[PDB]
């Protein structure tokens, strides 16, 4: 396929990798009772590494000569699973913590000693701008539009 | 008048009831700058628009077949059906013939009265007006744009964009459609839910 | 006082620790029902 | 309307500045200061009035149906299983249900409590409402038929403690009957008679 691999689900050395790890942990199996906790946790352990391996057969990824899987980064349309949803959600949570730690600076800025409010939470004011992240890319674009996301360079200063 | 959405909440100062639909609902204060809230103004009458229209070009349909009339298939397979032009060209004629228009409906919100003027017969303009309420040609049987009028515009929308969402994650989950779904949680009210869709 | 205890409880130590601990309960929860995950199988 | 001579939960100890015997069932006790501050004292009385007739609702319908099981008129089953039992519909639906019209209530009074007497008018119907006058203590046909609750402030300072005290018994009550339910492993109703029938060894120190 994709870079001369090999779809995981039709991999040899994907299923020696996981006849070999559930073996290793059938050795271990094998020397408690079959009641004990030890057993069950033994048991549970297998069952959670055969619903792994099973998952990565069927979730579509690549496996290479190594018997491993390869994530695919270049835009793939077959792969957005890999990189591109979960960035999004990286960024989308990014935002929203930066814009509610911007806000609070700025309302905070205007009493009599704003360091006092640094060390020290509003935790009355922080509840009401908390919620507000959640729409974080409209009032960001909105706010770049109307000039008031950036200073201008004369006015930096100390 | 100007209602509450919450009964015991104090409403924000920025909207004092100038505006049709005003009920004092802005939590999140996306509406505080006043160039943001003519923005939105307009941003709420196209997309309810659209949504009305949309719920109600989506749903007439299902139901005419389903009483036996008409044999259509479902508003999420009519994409793929067989028509006299391809899918691409449908796509490009809707380009083409979208940028002109909304682009004309741009101009008039960056500075009203400026797109008034008939291009080509240089006789016929539209008189001045309220910008997102314009009239003549697009009033044929010229009713009247009463307050009440616009206050009923405003709660269909406001209800058709809900409806075409609920539609929109009901097609995600069962996969049968509006009338489907409704018919069977008539059928067992305690038996067919949201609840035994996921269990 | 009630004043006084939520103010104490308010000072940037004391609140980092709860919001970590809140933080680190809820990615424990999510890792114990979807275990295992190397990609965003939903859509 | 203070009133420092009144009796409190320990003699020869001196009330707290912020308690003085105002607010009905008061007796000077709050050792932990919790509600020194006024501003978090409606809420404490609101809290424990609602505490209170939650708890008597509880104990009412969780003692008598046992009683008339022990006796025999009735063949309810035991109260600390029912909740694992099978009905007409699944478990889940039942409790969507639940919290949809309860939050309705539960919105409706929290509206009063931020904004007294904002919420006293049918919102469908506006001609009638409620006649309630105090928060925490509604007032129409709804809420009070047979018209008690208008009198002279004297029988209605004792009637709200004879209220707060019977909702305070159950509070404790209630917790008392989940203890002994899940550590005796029986009925409560047994329990008293097993009480009852040996006073000396059948205690908590018999498991
Ligand atoms: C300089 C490196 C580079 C860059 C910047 C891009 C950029 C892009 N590639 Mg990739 N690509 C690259 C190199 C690169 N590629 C190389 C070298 C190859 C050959 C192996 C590919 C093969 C490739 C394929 C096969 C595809 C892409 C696609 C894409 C697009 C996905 C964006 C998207 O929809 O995000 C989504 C973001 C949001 C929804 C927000 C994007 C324009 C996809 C596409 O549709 O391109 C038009 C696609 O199908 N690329
Ligand atoms: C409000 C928080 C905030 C925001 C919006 C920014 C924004 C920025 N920082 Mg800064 N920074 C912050 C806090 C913040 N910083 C803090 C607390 C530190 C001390 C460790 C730094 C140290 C720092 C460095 C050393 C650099 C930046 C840089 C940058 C820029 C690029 C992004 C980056 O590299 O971030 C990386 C920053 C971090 C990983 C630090 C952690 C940020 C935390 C998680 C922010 C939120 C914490 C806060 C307590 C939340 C309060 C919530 C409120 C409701 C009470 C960008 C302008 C870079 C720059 O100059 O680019 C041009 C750069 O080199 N920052
Ligand atoms: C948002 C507006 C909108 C759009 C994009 C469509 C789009 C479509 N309609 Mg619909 N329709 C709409 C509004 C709309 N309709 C309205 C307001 C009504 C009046 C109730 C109808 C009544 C209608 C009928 C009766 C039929 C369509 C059909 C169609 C399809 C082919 C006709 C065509 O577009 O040429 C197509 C998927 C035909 C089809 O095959 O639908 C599946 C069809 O039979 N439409
Ligand atoms: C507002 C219009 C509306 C209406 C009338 C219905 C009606 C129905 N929905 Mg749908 N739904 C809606 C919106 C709506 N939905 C929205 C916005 C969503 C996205 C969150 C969904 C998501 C959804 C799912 C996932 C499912 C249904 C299902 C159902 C059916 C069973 C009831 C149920 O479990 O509801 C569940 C309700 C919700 C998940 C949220 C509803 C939120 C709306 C906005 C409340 C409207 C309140 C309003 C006062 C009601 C007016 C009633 C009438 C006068 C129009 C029923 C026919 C189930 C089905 O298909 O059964 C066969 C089902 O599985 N709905
Ligand atoms: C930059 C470094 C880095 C990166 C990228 C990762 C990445 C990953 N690690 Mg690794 N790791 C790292 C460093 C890193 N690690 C380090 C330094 C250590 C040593 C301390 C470890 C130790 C480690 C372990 C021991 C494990 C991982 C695992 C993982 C995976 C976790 C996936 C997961 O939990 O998904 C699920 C989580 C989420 C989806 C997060 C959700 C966050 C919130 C709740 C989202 C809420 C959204 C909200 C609803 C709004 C959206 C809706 C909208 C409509 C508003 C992932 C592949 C785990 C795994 O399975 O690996 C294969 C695993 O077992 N890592
Ligand atoms: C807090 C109030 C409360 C709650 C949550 C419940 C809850 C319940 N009661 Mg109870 N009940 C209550 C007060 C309450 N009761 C009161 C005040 C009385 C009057 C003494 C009763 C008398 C009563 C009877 C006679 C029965 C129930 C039964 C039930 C169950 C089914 C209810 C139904 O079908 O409707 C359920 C566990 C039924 C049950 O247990 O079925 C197995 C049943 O037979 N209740
Ligand atoms: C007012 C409520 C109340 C009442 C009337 C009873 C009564 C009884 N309980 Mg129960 N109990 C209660 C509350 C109550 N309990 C509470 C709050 C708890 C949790 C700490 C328990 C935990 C509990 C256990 C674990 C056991 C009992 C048992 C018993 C029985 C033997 C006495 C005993 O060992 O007490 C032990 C007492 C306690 C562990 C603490 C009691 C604390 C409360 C606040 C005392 C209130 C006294 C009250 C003011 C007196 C006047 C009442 C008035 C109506 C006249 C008896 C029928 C035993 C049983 O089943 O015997 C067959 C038994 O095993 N109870
Ligand atoms: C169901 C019942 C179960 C059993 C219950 C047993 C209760 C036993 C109570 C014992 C008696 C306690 C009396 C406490 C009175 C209030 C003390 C006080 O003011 O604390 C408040 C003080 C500190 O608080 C300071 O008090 C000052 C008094 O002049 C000022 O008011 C200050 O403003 C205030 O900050 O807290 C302590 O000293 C706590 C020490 C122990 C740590 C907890
Ligand atoms: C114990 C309790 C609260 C106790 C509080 C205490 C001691 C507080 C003490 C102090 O704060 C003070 C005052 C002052 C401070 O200075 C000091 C301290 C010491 C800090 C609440 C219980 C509260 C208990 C409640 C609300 C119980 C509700 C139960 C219900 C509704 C039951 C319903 C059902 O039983 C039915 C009817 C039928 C069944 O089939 C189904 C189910 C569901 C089981
Ligand atoms: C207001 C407000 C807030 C809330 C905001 C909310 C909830 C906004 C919600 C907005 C929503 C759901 C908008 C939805 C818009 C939907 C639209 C335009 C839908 C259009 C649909 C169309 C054209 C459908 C076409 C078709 O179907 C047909 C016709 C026939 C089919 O063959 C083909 C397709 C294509 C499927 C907060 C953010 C909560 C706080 C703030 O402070 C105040
Ligand atoms: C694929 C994506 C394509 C995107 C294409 C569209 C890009 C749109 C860019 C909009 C930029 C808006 O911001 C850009 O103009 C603002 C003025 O309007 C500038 O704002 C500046 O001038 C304003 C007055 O006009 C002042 O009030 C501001 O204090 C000053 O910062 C921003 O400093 C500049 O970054």
């Amino acid at each position: 396929d994709i870079a001369g691999l090999t779809p995981c689900k039709d991999s040899k050395a994907f299923a020696k990798r996981e006849k070999q790890s559930v073996k290793k942990l059938t050795s271990s199996l094998k020397k408690y009772a079959p009641d004990s906790a030890p057993a069950l946790a033994i048991q549970a352990t297998i069952d959670k590494t055969k619903r792994r391996f099973e998952n990565y057969g069927k979730f579509g990824l690549l496996c290479g000569s190594d018997g491993l899987p390869h994530l695919i980064v270049s835009g793939d349309q077959r792969h957005w699973g890999e990189f591109i949803t979960p960035g999004v959600l990286f960024l989308y949570i990014a935002g929203w913590i930066g814009w509610v730690g911007r806000s609070y600076l700025i309302a905070v800025s205007g009493e009599k000693k704003p360091a006092m409010r640094e060390i020290i939470i509003d935790v009355e004011l922080a509840s009401k701008i908390i919620p507000r992240g959640f729409i974080w890319p409209v009032a960001a674009y909105r706010e770049w539009i109307n000039g008031d996301l950036v200073v201008d360079d004369a006015d930096i200063g100390y | 008048a100007k209602g509450a959405w919450l009964p015991g909440l104090a409403s924000p100062a920025y909207l004092d009831g100038s505006l049709a639909g005003d009920n004092g609902f802005d939590p999140l204060a996306l509406a505080a700058d006043p160039e943001d809230l003519r923005w939105f103004v307009q941003a709420e009458l196209v997309n309810g628009r659209w949504a009305m229209l949309g719920v109600a070009g989506m749903l007439i349909p299902e139901v005419l077949t389903k009483g036996g009339l008409l044999n259509a298939p479902e508003w999420y397979d009519a994409g793929k059906g067989e028509y006299f032009a391809s899918s691409s060209t449908l796509f490009v004629i809707e380009f083409i013939l979208f940028h002109y228009v909304e682009i004309r409906r741009w101009q008039d919100i960056k500075n009203p009265g400026s797109v008034n003027q008939d291009p080509i017969f240089k006789s016929y303009s539209l008189p001045a007006h309220e910008c997102g309420y314009p009239g003549s040609v697009f009033n044929p049987l010229n009713f009247a744009p009463t307050l009440e009028n616009k206050e009923k515009e405003l709660a269909n929308g406001r209800l058709a964009m809900l409806a075409f969402l609920g539609f929109l994650v009901q097609h995600n989950v069962t996969g049968k459609g509006p009338f489907e779904n409704l018919q069977q949680h008539l059928a067992d009210p305690w038996h067919n839910t949201i609840i035994q869709t996921f269990s | 006082s009630m004043r006084d205890i939520k103010t104490y409880l308010s000072v940037a130590p004391v609140l980092s620790t709860l919001w970590f601990g809140a933080l680190a309960g809820l990615l424990i929860e999510i890792n114990r029902l979807f275990p295992d995950a190397l990609s965003f199988p939903f859509f | 309307a203070s009133a420092p001579d009144r009796p409190i939960w320990f003699p020869g100890s001196t009330p707290p500045p912020w308690l003085d015997g105002s607010l009905p069932g008061d007796f000077g006790f709050d050792p932990w200061g919790l509600g020194s501050d006024p501003e978090s004292l409606k809420w404490n009385v609101q809290a424990e009035l609602v505490h209170c007739r939650w708890a008597m609702l509880g104990a009412a319908g969780i003692f008598i149906p046992e009683l008339l099981t022990k006796i025999g008129i009735l063949n309810t089953p035991s109260w600390y299983t029912a909740g694992e039992q099978e009905y007409f519909t699944d478990t889940t639906t039942l409790f969507v249900v639940e919290l949809i019209l309860i939050g309705w209530a539960e919105g409706r009074r929290w509206a009063d409590i931020i904004k007294p007497g904002s919420v006293n008018t049918d919102p469908i119907f506006p001609n009638n409402k409620l006649t309630g006058t105090d928060v925490g203590y509604p007032g129409g046909l709804w809420f009070d038929p047979l018209g008690y609750g208008n009198a002279s402030p004297e029988k209605l300072k004792e009637l709200r403690t004879k209220e707060i005290k019977n909702g305070r018994l159950a509070m404790l009550a209630v917790m008392g009957a989940w203890f002994q339910a899940e550590y005796t492993g029986t009925g409560p109703i047994d329990n008293l008679f097993a009480h009852l029938a040996d006073p000396g060894h059948a205690t908590i120190f018999r498991a």
